């Protein structure tokens, strides 16, 4: 079939702009909280069985199957709680579409834990948000007060024997805490520092409990998901890729914006149809880094002739990651531009393991030296095997979203680079 | 229509921390891990 | 007996659940490397030193975290496993400074052999170093903080032996540096295993500084008097002179500690 | 952390007056086997080259390490003292 | 910057600090929380509290939220270094914090960021004699739509251009403070001009149920 042009009915984030309201009153006038007691009623299994029909796959950094995920958990209690954890964290580069959601569409999030965990058996759902977004955590705290007063959080959840709590929880400026294991040592109070796998959250967790990981956009279609039924999300992407998706396009575009479509939308469409166009014309363009800065980047002769998602994105070797599109175009230096998005990985280093930390440094300092020029092209292949070095030998992913970027590059506009080091070369 | 979400424009340092004290009487009791701390 | 058959470059083993891939290798006689792994301390996975290829499986794993699984077969001398060292030492060895002649940890230092036996034999790093402020954290310990791998050993034994607190991580990339945001000192009844413990000539012992290198050391084994425990012990003279002490291990009194 | 050092046994000899040359302050002897050290791959044949030889012998016992029980999961347990501060 | 602190008459523990009353209550409501046992957990949170009571943080502050979490205070320190939110050098009255991150870059935060430079007198890192203004360079903050924007304190300012920011900084300078969002007529984020979608209206309290 083909895809893109979804409607407005079909679209699940209203107020997206917050043109409605985005108080109880008007959760409740768009269709939030609606038979929420009956979907917790049915039972765990049955929303398990529709998030695995779905075809849902996770939304943030490695899309992941949530059913498989969520079902991990689904167990007995060994003596101690089981929580959910909603990582609102949402510091990669050209994503601007949690922040959104949670000072928007604060409710679909609630309602999203309290399933969730339900689905989990779990007890609490704390949810944490980067220390930056003040405005919206505030916002979102008073929605769950909302709800809290209300009736739909707390002891008797919406009328049924549930106890729940949900937790708000702040971070103080790492982007490191987005990974799974990271943000529970920050919960915890340790430092933003990652955990070998094994073991695994559903295990041994936030403060040594089974909690589970998600995101904001995941927990709060869940919903939506659940009473539509699964077959209405599994119908709008190919056999894996289903359902909609937030596409944050910025870059040298004349409109940049936020946008929910049809997944497996060509890139071309998603520039054109919305965001106003690239700016210069469609010809004027250079490359893009579709799917957030820490995934690699795709010249025109592929943005051209291109579907957007997980599959038939690998295939182009770029990952469709958060879906924050960042186009550019021929008035561009692309090594200053990765140089610097190196260098933000650079600072983002937590620090522990050996290949990341001293070699994100090593690598922005070649990169450095590259824009110049001031070296001599037997230096790329050093470079490539260095990312090669520091792809899997790591504890996170971190490093592999570091290198793939490097990768790209010298991939697709070596002759660039070779050009920079000869006119150095001459003007020595 | 028109933009909405202006309450924001008003909020203060200590709201956050203001309106989860509002909160922790109606949170539930925390469970216990039969310790003080790890010590 | 609840017991699992693992293999190592094919030979069978067998193992009690919950053990590793390290030590099912030294079960078999094989040696990992290390620079953060200590039987007698918690499990880290910074140094990424310890890691070997398992049959059928893309992605290396590390030895000193991982528990055996059932069936697995273990790859040690394959070229996955050790490009996966040659790129770390290359890494450790990157921001290193060339300190061999001054460290008093020079005949004894793990990182030179390793870098001997499981690295290569250049560098491809033409860029600048790094320079870290030495602290002062006691009369026994010297520190040239330059030369830290960034292991955590110390911090491990202080927090779980010694019972301190006091040393951590400060800071995060490759500015981050171990020790004490203040000018703390660190004198227990224990300092001075750090420094038999530290991998590398970051902390030394001020008494022994400078005054020998291990290849001239004849080494006798005796006990303490000091006490009444008995702590098996290590004397090492040179030309008739008594030039430092060392543990020696006895599991049933002492465990590598004096 | 090296282990290929406590593999092969070693037959050595008591040490003797080992004093200082008043010239240049070197270390003078007159025990010929104060240098002496022979590796062996048995504790029987040590000792029998011991008694062959006729040499008066004291034998050590090979210290071997106990096996450990290890658990990374350990460092994050919800009631134990395990748990760690600094990860 | 540095991880290594010399005391000095401005930072030591003897420097005057302690909680206040109603922050002890918040204090309180934080750790409840939190389980009982794993209360270390609201080291983060406490931290900022005193960041926002005084907007810089002392080592006898970090003392005294060890003493009140019986936590030791290296494992303050950790927490203090490592996040960036936490300022362990006094700031200013507002904290300017420019994203030069690679979409807002191309978009042209480094003209801005000179525009300010230039204003202010001062270049990045450095603070204003009559400490009013504290400017850094940043990583991504979650604004890239709204590429060239700025956080000052707690509050976002968007889209903005040098004659926009020039007049913020004014506006900022005299006793007045400004409204966040967007400077350049767009609302939030939706794409300049207007809509492409939302056009419709949406659906009751119930629709699509199965
Ligand atoms: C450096 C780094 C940054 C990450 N940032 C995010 C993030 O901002 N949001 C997110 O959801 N996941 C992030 N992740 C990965 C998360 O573990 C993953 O998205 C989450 O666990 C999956 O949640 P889901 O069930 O909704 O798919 C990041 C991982 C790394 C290594
Ligand atoms: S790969 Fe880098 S960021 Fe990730 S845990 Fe290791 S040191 Fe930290
Ligand atoms: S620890 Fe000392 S001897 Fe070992 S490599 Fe470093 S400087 Fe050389
Ligand atoms: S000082 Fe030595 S023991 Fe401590 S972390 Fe550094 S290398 Fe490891
Ligand atoms: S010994 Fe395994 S990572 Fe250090
Ligand atoms: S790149 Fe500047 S806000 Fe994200």
């Amino acid at each position: 079939t083909s895809f893109g042009s979804l409607k407005d009915e079909d679209r699940i984030f209203t107020n997206l702009y917050g043109r409605h309201d985005w108080r109880l009153k008007g959760a409740l006038r768009r269709g939030d909280w609606y038979k929420t007691k009956e979907i917790l009623l049915k039972g765990p299994d049955w929303i398990l069985g529709e998030m695995k029909t779905s075809g849902l796959r996770g939304r943030g950094g490695a899309g992941f199957p949530t059913g498989l995920k969520w079902s991990f958990m689904n167990k007995p209690s060994d003596g101690r709680p089981k929580y959910l954890v909603v990582n609102a964290d949402e510091g990669e580069p050209g994503t601007c579409k949690d922040r959104e959601i949670m000072r928007h569409d604060p409710h679909k999030l609630v309602e999203g834990c309290l399933v969730g965990g339900r689905a989990m058996g779990a007890r609490a759902a704390y949810i944490y948000i980067r220390g930056e977004f003040y405005n919206e955590a505030s916002n979102l705290q008073v929605a769950i007060r909302e709800a809290y007063e209300a009736g739909l959080i707390g002891k008797n959840a919406c009328g049924s024997d549930y106890d729940f709590d949900v937790f708000v929880v702040r971070g103080a400026g790492a982007y490191i805490c987005g990974e799974e294991t990271a943000l529970i040592e920050s919960i915890e109070g340790k430092q933003g520092k990652p955990r070998l796998k094994p073991p695994f959250p559903a295990d041994v967790g936030v403060f040594g409990c089974p909690t589970t990981v998600a995101n904001v956009e995941t927990v709060a279609v869940s919903p939506t998901i659940c009473r539509r039924g699964g077959t209405w999300f599994a119908g709008f992407g190919r056999e894996r890729n289903s359902g909609t998706k937030l596409f944050n396009i910025s870059g040298h575009v004349n409109h940049p914006c936020t946008v929910e479509e049809e997944m497996s939308v060509p890139l071309k469409e998603l520039i054109e149809k919305h965001a106003g166009g690239v700016t210069g014309g469609w010809d004027n363009l250079l490359a893009v880094i579709p799917g957030g800065s820490s995934t690699p980047l795709i010249p025109k002769s592929v943005c051209e002739t291109v579907l957007m998602d997980f599959d038939a994105l690998v295939q182009a070797q770029t990952g469709l990651g958060t879906a924050a599109v960042i186009v550019m175009d021929r008035s561009t230096d692309i090594v200053k531009a990765i140089a610097r998005l190196i260098e933000f990985y650079k600072h983002e280093s937590c620090g522990q393991c050996t290949p990341c930390r001293e070699g994100v440094d090593w690598m922005n300092k070649v990169m450095a030296r590259f824009v110049k020029g001031d070296a001599r092209p037997a230096e790329i292949d050093s470079l490539w095997e260095i990312s090669k070095q520091i792809e899997g030998h790591t504890i996170c992913a971190l490093g592999d979203g570091a290198a793939w970027p490097v990768q790209g590059l010298i991939r697709h506009f070596r002759p660039e680079l070779e050009d920079r080091m000869q006119r150095f070369a001459q003007q020595h | 229509t028109t933009y909405k979400n202006l309450q924001h424009h008003d909020y203060n340092t200590y709201t956050f921390l203001d309106l989860n004290l509002d909160l922790s009487k109606f949170r539930l009791p925390q469970p216990s891990s039969g310790r003080e701390s790890p010590r | 007996s609840n017991l699992i058959e693992v293999f190592v470059d094919g030979q069978s083993v067998m193992v009690e659940p919950g053990t590793t891939v390290l030590q099912a290798c030294e079960k078999v006689g094989m040696q990992i490397p290390r620079f953060c792994y200590h039987e007698r301390l918690s499990v880290a996975g910074n140094c990424r030193m310890c890691l070997v290829e398992i049959e059928k499986a893309p992605k290396v794993v590390a030895a000193c975290a991982m528990p055996v699984m059932k069936g697995w077969n273990i790859l040690t001398n394959s070229e996955k496993s050790k490009k996966a060292r040659e790129g770390v030492m290359e890494f450790l060895l990157a921001n290193h400074p060339l300190d061999c002649p001054i460290c008093d940890q020079g005949g004894e230092c793990d990182l030179q052999d390793q870098s001997m036996m499981f690295g290569s034999d250049r560098s491809r790093f033409l860029e600048g170093k790094r320079a870290v402020e030495d602290k002062n954290i006691g009369p026994l310990v010297k520190t040239i903080m330059t030369r830290c791998i960034q292991c955590t050993r110390c911090i491990r034994f202080a927090s779980e032996i010694a019972g301190v607190d006091d040393l951590g991580t400060t800071g995060r990339g490759n500015d981050m540096q171990v020790g004490t945001y203040i000018e703390k000192m660190f004198m227990s009844e224990l300092s001075g295993n750090v420094i038999d413990i530290c991998p590398v000539g970051a902390l030394t012992s001020k008494p022994y500084a400078f005054t020998a290198r291990p290849w001239e050391t004849r080494k006798t084994e005796s006990i303490d008097v000091m006490d009444a425990v008995g702590s098996n012990i290590v004397v090492s003279t040179r030309t008739g002179e008594v030039m430092r002490i060392l543990p020696r291990m006895h599991e049933d009194i002492n465990e590598e500690w004096i | 952390s090296g282990v290929n050092n406590t593999k092969k046994w070693k037959m050595e000899f008591d040490t003797r007056e080992r004093w200082e040359n008043p010239l240049m302050g070197w270390a003078s002897t007159a025990d010929p086997l104060s240098n002496m050290v022979l590796t062996f791959s048995a504790k029987e044949d040590a000792i029998a080259f011991a008694e062959k030889n006729g040499w008066s012998y004291d034998v050590e016992e090979k210290k071997v390490p106990k096996p450990k029980s290890k658990s990374y999961g350990a460092n994050f347990s919800w009631n134990k003292r395990t748990r760690v501060s600094t990860k | 910057a540095l991880f290594v602190h010399r005391d000095t008459p401005e930072n030591n523990p003897d420097t005057p600090f302690d909680f206040t009353p109603e922050n002890y209550k918040r204090i309180e409501a934080i750790v409840k929380n939190y389980p009982e046992g794993h209360q270390a957990a609201a080291v983060l949170p406490v931290l900022d509290l005193a960041q926002r009571q005084n907007g810089w943080l002392p080592i006898s502050a970090m003392n005294k939220v060890a003493e009140v979490l019986q936590v030791p205070p290296m494992r303050v320190y950790e927490v203090a270094t490592f996040y960036t939110m936490y300022n362990r050098k006094p700031v200013g009255k507002y904290h300017i914090q420019v994203c030069t991150t690679t979409p807002c870059m191309l978009r042209d935060s480094d003209s801005i960021l000179e525009t300010l430079q230039r204003k202010l007198g001062i270049k990045v890192g450095e603070t204003t004699p009559d400490k009013l203004f504290t400017l850094i360079e940043v990583e991504c903050l979650g604004a890239c739509v709204n590429a060239p924007m700025v956080q000052i304190n707690d509050n976002y300012y968007e889209d903005l251009t040098p004659k926009d920011i020039e007049e913020i900084i004014d506006e900022l300078k005299a006793g007045k403070v400004p409204k966040p969002g967007p400077r350049s007529g767009r609302f939030c984020c939706e794409p300049a001009g207007g809509l492409t979608s939302l056009t419709e209206p949406p659906k009751g309290p119930g629709f699509g149920v199965q």
